[PDB]
RNA sequence: UACCUGGUUGAUCCUGCCAGUAGCAUAUGCUUGUCUCAAAGAUUAAGCCAUGCAUGUCUAAGUACGCACGGCCGGUACAGUGAAACUGCGAAUGGCUCAUUAAAUCAGUUAUGGUUCCUUUGGUCGCUCGACUUGGAUAACUGUGGUAAUUCUAGAGCUAAUACAUGCCGACGGGCGCUGACCCCCUUCGCGGGGGGGAUGCGUGCAUUUAUCAGUGGUGACUCUAGAUAACCUCGGGCCGAUCGCACGCCCGGCGGCGACGACCCAUUCGAACGUCUGCCCUAUCAACUUUCGAUGGUAGUCGCCGUGCCUACCAUGGUGACCACGGGUGACGGGGAAUCAGGGUUCGAUUCCGGAGAGGGAGCCUGAGAAACGGCUACCACAUCCAAGGAAGGCAGCAGGCGCGCAAAU
RNA sequence: UUAAAGUUGCUGCAGUUAAAAAGCUCGUAGUUGGAUCUUGGGAGCGGCCGUCCCCUGCUCGGCGCCGGCCCGAAGCGUUUACUUUGAAAAAAUUAGAGUGUUCAAAGCAGGCCGCCUGGAUACCGCAGCUAGGAAUAAUGGAAUAGGACCGCGGUUCUAUUUUGUUG
RNA sequence: CGCUACUACCGAUUGGAUGGUUUAGUGAGGCCCUCGGAUCGGCCCCGCCGGGGUGCCCUGGCGGAGCGCUGA
């Protein structure tokens, strides 16, 4: 029974409206999904035109951005970390839109070793154990080596987002309504969006 | 002077962290700016060009169009931020007593930034818009200032 | 009203459906279709009042039922199917077909026409759209959806469509010099010629619009359909080529055709 | 037809009111021969109802083993009609009333570049690179039962789909992009460089979502449509046909004509919904009102078909007002209109066409495209029916009719 | 309930004595506000005058010709009220055209011997959109010259048609 | 001042009643979420056969489900 009128309350000149006719069904409210995390419980709800509307409960990964050189991979979720409307829904394991979470950091470093063939991640005293990407690099010709040397020639990226790879972690910004479509997406934090929300969770942390 | 509040502010069209090839200097830290022509005659200012203010309900710089009604009033006062409201004075007819009285229905229009160069009694004209507030509907297109005012 | 109409009373008819007033509380709502309520014309009330083929409204349905009617080139078994502007309806059996253009007043008039006139249909385009795969669309007055046109064919454009193969055979560009009519507003039916065409940015567009004879008159954009390049008509005129007599004419033309019967 | 007459005085001229005069629509009284139209329980009672009716529906094309009927050579399947019942669609239209409602409704004018749309119409429906027809449940039916009682129903035995489901072959041989073992041509001796073939492996289109780049067609103007790259693609899951009938068949088992039904998307039709500008009766013995119980605006979200304090968390103290806000009253539904009328006006508009609101009055909801539906459901109070006293069943401001209320309104 | 009521008076009432100028004055909102800005002329008809034409500037082209003229136009021109035209403004109803329902209220019919028709028009207060004029009434140009105009002198960001093919 | 009638007014009875706003507390029912699992299906062993194929699989059941999985 929530209402989504624009005459229950009051006018501009600060007077009293009478309410003449009663709640319609175009007019209609439903209470929050609060999309928290755990296996994915994804619900339908009829909507007019009899659509359908995924409303997502709980869900396990997503489909970030990563915008410096144009990846996407499936990505799961690990934690939430800042929200810049309520300090509560820190507290409660909540997803929203524009919201800030920490996401795994394996499938973009697996990008980045298999793209420009640069080690990511893997700090000093432990060197590449299992002896798959040093395969890759042999058995090539002149002009394939020649073509990653020209690639490799640029390959400079931010130092905060390099700690965040060796952290294993990389701080993220999601771009949809969980609510709506069901599914979390979105893209990493880079560049000021960094600086900015590191700033924030370390004055907010303190 | 900017980033203010608890989120960042940003234009959601250009992108504004395009990887060049030496992130240094010489040809780097100039953002570009989005903005557009709205048309009916109206001719965009340079402070929207070179500006450095984020707006989403800006008539030049935002998500708002442009349609309607085009409207004129003078301003009244200028309190609550980002928005003021104007007056418009208009004549009544009667036909029984054949005669005018004048009347007035002060409304709440937008101002951006874009246009900080306005005192109480500036002529401005407004045009109709999506509603961005409980009880704003219009956007200033552009400001003439009233007499006198020579500094 | 929870929901859509389904009824419609007999004064709330458009004028141009011209009924009486003493006959049935209702009129004949039409059936949703091509063309506007308020701009159609129902099959029974051309059946029924028109042609005077029948006189109730079951003679109506069995005469539409009986496959004998044939819309566009297609049959159709709807009594209440909407009949609009330059729409070709043909009877088979008898061979005889009607081309409906607006006369020199504000309503339908009968048109008797060759079959050989009535294998086509002048239209006009409303809108240009990109499909899917880079394919350009035409949304016509009508509603048909036609793939792949001509590329000279723009906004406000008149084309020819064969009823059998559903293709563009030839156009008429939007140009001052055509012969033009209006459809719709206080002016409708007068045949005449673009000369002027008032751009207002933000607004409706007016045009104006000189006749054969003398007069002048000042229309909208929407209110457009182009018939002809130049003088020729593409099409048949009715009777009195839309030249919108005035009272006066119009009474000494009565008056002098009551003198001659006798 | 722009009009007057009697009454204060012993008599006169005036202000002034009373009473005559005319229409109009409510009642009542007296009277009444013909014919043509025509309002009619609205005022006081949006008070209460016995009874009967008002929403159902089959074509040459969804399901037919009821002999309820009927055709025959019965024996490779139905001549055909079919109540019943499953499925699908409509009941959200129409009809009645004026209780609420005074910038609310509504009227003219704009906009959806800020969204959904049953049906019809037109387009798309071998664009995707990976079975000569599958499964089990229920009707109708048979048989057997309970309760005083209802358009109430449980256990038992079969059986169908255009009901519920699971799903393939072809198109389909090669195209477009990444990874590419490798191979070949040369001044430059090779080295270094330039240029062509590429097996193998992965992804492929439309519908949704995120991120990046360029700028076929259009607008006064897009974060518009189209294009490219990297992915997503919900187990309550997008489509890409396991459907039906008529007329007959050509060419060596393959192959054909016209329809009916269903379907993702796109436009159109019917619209609905939220907004822009202007315009409503009386009252100052209502002069200030609203304001962390959102009042005004900004940021970011939730929800909603979409914009928006609609709602959350944080900020600033804003917003309206003698040009009458606010508060109260209304014997207030609004308009197109009606009566009278020289010219201006005054009064009415419950009432046949348009829009809005409600079905005792608040509240909540299933289904459905469209309902906060009441001839749909669920609890409260007022009122009320039947009964073996355990329970069961309803809302005539629909058509007739009855009581109450009345000056006042029919089968 | 309307006219009569010029007994609600905007058209259009009264205020010395018949009902009625606040005891007087200042004063905010309201209402109302002086003069003053382009006059006068020409080509001609009817014979000085009632009707005819003339006294805002600039980037591209079709009605005509021999880099040179006129015409037009993508695009701009101090803003209001008032005034005239144009669009749209549902029907019925109000005026009103036609028509022997035997007349009329009605109704949209009908008339010739298969043929010919009608089923118009006006009105629709105000507000929103447009196009000729600026008489009427109110605002503004420059006086601290941060006034126009003319050709010069310094400080910056960007456009493919070019310094022999290509970097 | 004396008499009759009527109209409203003040007023003890802190009389009676019908509508509305509201402190605080209770709050049926529906809706959403978290749980809950009565009941109903399908695959692998024991028992009988008729096997082509060259002692073993396709074919049909109940008693224990082995409370194993999984769906409503």
């Amino acid at each position: 029974g929530i209402s989504r009128d624009n005459w229950h309350k009051r006018r501009k000149t600060g007077g009293k409206r009478k309410p003449y006719h009663k709640k319609r069904k175009y007019e209609l409210g439903r209470p929050a999904a609060n999309t928290k995390i755990g296996p994915r419980r994804i619900h339908t709800v009829r909507v007019r035109g009899g659509n359908k509307k995924y409303r997502a409960l709980r869900l396990d990964v997503g489909n970030f951005s990563w915008g410096s050189e144009c990846c996407t991979r499936k990505t799961r979720i690990i934690d939430v970390v800042y929200n810049a409307s309520n300090n509560e829904l820190v507290r409660t394991k909540t997803l929203v839109k524009n919201c800030i979470v920490l996401i795994d950091s394996t499938p973009y470093r697996q990008w980045y070793e298999s793209h420009y063939a640069l080690p990511l991640g893997r700090k000093k005293g432990a060197k590449l154990t299992p002896e798959e990407e040093e395969i890759l690099n042999k058995k090539r010709s002149k002009k394939i080596q020649k073509k990653y040397d020209e690639r490799k020639k640029n390959a400079k990226i931010s130092s905060l987002l390099e700690e965040q790879f060796q952290q294993g972690k990389l701080l993220a910004c999601i771009a949809s309504r969980p609510g709506q479509c069901g599914r979390a997406d979105g893209y990493v934090l880079e560049g000021k969006e960094l600086e900015f929300y590191l700033r924030k969770i370390k004055a907010r942390k303190g | 002077d900017i980033q203010t509040e608890r989120a960042y502010q940003k234009q959601p069209t250009i992108f504004q962290n395009k990887k060049r090839v030496l992130l240094g200097e010489t040809g780097k830290e100039k953002l570009p700016r989005y903005y557009k022509n709205i048309g009916l005659g109206f001719k965009t200012p340079k402070e929207a060009i070179e500006g450095t203010y984020i707006d989403k309900k800006c008539p030049f710089t935002g998500n708002v169009s442009i349609r309607g009604r085009i409207l004129s009033g003078v301003v009244t006062k200028m309190k609550m931020q980002r928005t003021i409201v104007i007056r418009r004075d208009y004549l009544h007819y009667i036909r029984k007593y054949n005669r005018f009285e004048k009347r007035h229905k002060n409304m709440s229009v937008h101002l951006s930034p874009c246009f900080r160069d306005v005192q109480i009694g500036d002529i401005v004209t407004v045009g109709e818009c999506r509603p961005l507030s409980k009880t704003v509907r219009f956007n200033v297109l552009k400001v003439t200032k009233a007499a006198g005012t020579k500094k | 009203a929870r929901g859509p109409k389904k009824h419609l009373k007999r004064v709330a008819a458009p004028k141009h459906w011209m009924l009486d007033k003493l006959t049935g509380v209702f009129a004949p709502r039409p059936s949703t279709g091509p063309h506007k309520l308020r701009e159609c014309l129902p099959l029974i009330i051309f059946l029924r009042n028109k042609l005077k083929y029948a006189l109730t409204g079951d003679e109506v349905k069995k005469i539409c039922m009986q496959r004998f009617i044939k819309i566009d080139g297609k049959v159709r078994a709807d009594i209440t199917y909407p009949a609009g502007f330059m729409d070709v309806i043909s009877i088979d059996k008898t061979g005889e077909n009607f081309r409906l253009i607006y006369d020199t007043k504000g309503r339908f008039a009968v048109h008797r026409i060759t079959p050989e006139e009535a294998k086509y249909k002048l239209c006009k385009v409303r809108k240009i759209f990109v499909g899917t795969k880079g394919i350009p669309h035409l949304v016509t007055h009508d509603a048909r959806t036609i793939r792949y046109p001509d590329p000279l064919i723009k906004m406000n454009d008149t084309i020819q469509i064969d009823l059998e193969t559903g293709k563009i055979t030839d156009f008429i560009k939007f140009d001052t010099g055509n012969l033009c009519m209006v459809t719709g507003g206080a002016n409708l039916g007068r045949i005449g010629v673009i000369t002027n065409r008032e751009r207002h940015p933000g607004s409706f567009d007016v045009v104006h619009v000189k006749d054969a004879n003398g007069n002048s008159f000042a229309t909208r954009l929407s209110n457009i359909f182009v018939i002809g390049k130049g003088n020729k008509p593409w099409i048949s005129l009715p009777r009195g080529k839309g030249i919108r007599l005035t009272i006066a004419e119009e009474r000494d033309k009565r008056l002098a055709a009551k003198q001659s019967s006798g």
